[PDB]
RNA sequence: GAAAGAAUUAAAUUAAUAUAAUGGUAUAACUGUGCGAUAAUUGUAACACAAACGAGUGAAACAAGUACGUAAGUAUGGCAUAAUGAACAAAUAACACUGAUUGUAAAGGUUAUUGAUAACGAAUAAAAGUUACGCUAGGGAUAACAGGGUAAUAUAGCGAAAGAGUAGAUAUUGUAAGCUAUGUUUGCCACCUCGAUGUCGACUCAACAUUUCCUCUUGGUUGUAAAAGCUAAGAAGGGUUUGACUGUUCGUCAAUUAAAAUGUUACGUGAGUUGGGUUAAAUACGAUGUGAAUCAGUAUGGUUCCUAUCUGCUGAAGGAAA
RNA sequence: AAAAAAUAAAAUAUUUAAAAUCAAAUAUAUAUAUAUUUGUUAAUAGAUAAUAUACGGAUCUUAAUAAUAAGAAUUAUUUAAUUCCUUGGAAUAUUAUAUUUUAAAAUAUAAAUACUGAAUAUCUAAAUAUUAUUAUUAUAAUAAUAAUAAUAUGGUAAUAGAACAUUUAAUGAUAAUAUAUAUUAGUUAUUAAUUAAUAUAUGUAUUAAUUAAAUAGAGAA
RNA sequence: UAGCCUUUAUAAAUAAUAAUUAUUAUAUAAUAUAUUAUAUAAAGAAUGGUACAGCAAUUAAUAUAUAUUAGGGAACUAGUUUUUUAAUAAUAUUAAAUCUCGAAAUAUUUAAUUAUAUAUAAUAAAGAGUCAGAUUAUGUGCGAUAAGGUAAAUAAUCUAAAGGGAAACAGCCCAGAUUAAGAUAUAAAGUUCCUAAUAAAUAAUAAGUGAAAUAAAUAUUAAAAU
RNA sequence: AGUAUGAAAAUGAUUAUUUUAUAAGCAAUCAUGAAUAUAUUAUAUUAUAUUAAUGAUGUACCUUUUGUAUAAUGGGUCAGCAAGUAAUUAAUAUUAGUAAAACAAUAAGUUAUAAAUAAAUAGAAUAAUAUAUAUAUAUAAAAAAAUAUAUAUUU
């Protein structure tokens, strides 16, 4: 390993609180969604937007992906998340069976909640 | 009720596949805002590209003249010709 | 109540299937059987599949005829998937299509079939070597050496402790396995230039490491009485050889010494030397090949250059801010 | 021997865990029913080569007394004051400052929106291109220029488009108050041309411009 | 020769892309045990055999004071027999490139709706260049689970990409230069100094461990818990 | 190897300005003092110009490459010179002329005007869009492949 990609074996305190952010922001952005797709649904029905806004019962998405999105076990938002699932993925390849998420390619903009149960 | 979406994160270290979906969305640049009428099939494309992109929800869209009628900055002066 | 039938479920595709392996198979493709022996037929094939092309694979259908089946029908070879070969050139048909002034013919077309190109998309009908006399174009796009990458290998270490060690695993000993280190070697990789001899050894000169050979300090050592030692810690200040043979590194051997450490430094060191080895052109010897030649073989012989520009180092001045 | 008793400081271990159990929280019916999520070890030794120590370097672990004043710059989990509350708040505590009073006091108000950060994005102007409207001036359904909107405008090999310099041929005014050439200083979104100053020639442009021809452009052999 | 590229056009034009709908069931609701609507749940039309998981058949391994077979033995009075053997059965326990009876997600892909039309196919007539790739990530063959290795697969970048980060930095982390400009958001990364830019909480460390290239079995001392 | 002329460059010396004797690298750019120079509107607290205070950032070019500052390659430096061009064809585009004709004009020929088929003597509605017809296989004529042809005025 003459080449020298040096690259820290652990995340920084502000690489974590990025981290958070981004994740913090998809889930804002899953919430978003679900809202919308709630509100359309009050209005084809036959309420204002500030109505269906107001309302008591929100309307779960009725699409698959969404669906388990919104489904913690599944997929969890950042305050549910261990502290180890935010900054660690699975490498089975890795002493320990983990391998820190900044190592992972595009890490920024791929998302990895879900590591398996025992590892 | 429409999807305010824009385009957060680059497109260079993205795949073919979520590329197309970005195209298909009508994301262009990063940065570039989008409005669409809320459903459930472009509920689950922005899904699809939910870490590149940020939404909110709104009572009504802009057209394209009004997003950039509401950016341009107020010049401080008022001219008086003589 | 009984018989008999029709069977139904389960089980099975382990049997078997022309043959590999897989896929399928009892709704049977498998098995027995009657008939037959025809569709292991003849024109157009759409359309897909596959696919660069040339090719290949399934195949609706239209038409002519054959076979079996009451019939529905099924049959364009085999349960499927291998079982093959371009053109050109001849050949034998067949064809009735040309017919070079005409008529015939010759020959050529068209269809049918044929024998190989297994380096198996087949360069021709037909072609092996050697060169250390070698040459050019190149590549370093793939080996020489040296660096790098790597750490099996090699070097060292550690945990554990079977077994030695009179009596006791841990005075000293330490298997097989285990975990590391190292980056010296033999590899491995081709990433460096492959206009890096510093061509591998010697000499000159050393520098550096410490993984201490001696020398200094110190623990243990029924295996420290003493002296010799053994073993371990600190410790690199100093010091660590001269011959016989060998191109030799190495080693053996002699004589020594307190000791005659182990390395790194392009296997330290030639724009500083040598050139003995490995090393081109001559050459002979054993072995190999029909032979030219060849060989990890052995052997005699055999050409190396450079006035230092920069850095560096050794000294020596001048200038200068004092 | 030795006990204000356990509630907690005994040993012998196993252990190093939120599976289980427990606690905290989400989600459903909801006067607390299930399901999901979150919560369980530290330091030293081991330590190890060769030009030179090398976290990039400095350097960083804080101490009353005592400065306006320091107190990780390491690791673990987090905040953007803090606590509550549903991003937005409410409260208050600081921080500040003011006030006007006896350094304090009490009231006031800021302000609690961390920051750096790209040739990204927006903004602010410029160019070209394209689609869509325009405006103006003069295939007018056209063109020239200018507007507003949007989209694009990295680039080797390569494809396409459009320009310029140079030389010759056709047409061809002008004039040493000119031209040609050079230096410098300007101007034109500028390989170019042009202004001026100056030097030198030359009584003069194959001159501007349109074509057509190129021996048409050299830091690479 | 295709694959990937360009130019200029073409239309019966949306065929291109992406996503959704599709299903199973539950509640209620309305009809007629029915079947519409609504809502909720479920990795939700169709295809498949990877991971996963498993030990079924197949390929293998274990263990039985089992049995039974014959026996090896065994008093005795050949039998019975008893502490061995083998297979095979019985039970239980396991694994596998070429086993998958359970079985993912990704994925393949279907019709219609939908959003992309200053956008995609498709097709016409023409031009190319390339066929030495590299690294990084992931699952692998090879290799010693060695290599800046080698063989493909997949993704990205590089190649052909200037910028910010990672001390320096082809390929990593961000992000795509038309020409400016420099006010506003930022990304990745950072904010004692060098060096743009900060202050807090709460633990724990004392070793400069550490502070952008995490070295091990093992020993020790602690700490919780049972 | 003509004759002039020749502020073309490389290169030598000298001087003037300006910088430089505590500072370390493609030698530049940008920032920024300072010194000097010139300036017929410097009104100036001016402008420009020259210049290695000073600070920031900055790994020549080219070829060849998976990849170069590269210790891979070429070049001492300047000036001149040096490289997709010609002839005969064929095809495609675009334009212009001409047009069911064109070219050429005496003729002769070439191309298109019919698709074919190995080839021969075959050849495109007998009542209209392929369900017509044309040729090739086949054939009594059909159907079946393919290609082609017909929907005032021919393309």
């Amino acid at each position: 390993g003459g080449l020298l990609w040096k690259i820290p074996w652990r995340m920084s305190t502000h690489q974590k609180t990025r981290q958070r952010e981004r994740l913090r922001n998809v889930d804002q952005v899953i919430k978003q969604l679900t809202l919308g797709l709630h509100v359309q649904r009050c209005q084809d029905k036959g309420l204002t937007y500030q109505e269906a806004m107001e309302s008591k019962k929100k309307y779960k998405p009725r699409s698959k992906s969404l669906r388990l999105l919104n489904k913690p076990s599944v997929f969890p938002k950042e305050n549910q998340m261990s502290s180890k699932d935010k900054y660690w993925t699975f490498d089975k390849k890795a002493v320990g069976y983990r391998k820190g998420i900044h190592k992972v390619p595009k890490w920024t903009k791929i998302s990895i909640r879900k590591a398996p149960k025992f590892f | 009720v429409f999807y305010k979406v824009t385009l957060s994160r680059s497109l260079i270290g993205v795949p073919h596949t979520t590329k197309s979906i970005v195209k298909s969305l009508g994301l262009g640049k990063r940065g570039s805002i989008v409005y669409k009428k809320v459903n459930p099939a472009i509920a689950g494309s922005l899904a699809k590209v939910k870490e590149l992109v940020k939404v909110e929800v709104t009572e009504h869209e802009l057209t394209p003249s009004q997003q950039r009628e509401l950016r341009k900055s107020n010049p401080g002066f008022i001219v008086e010709k003589r």
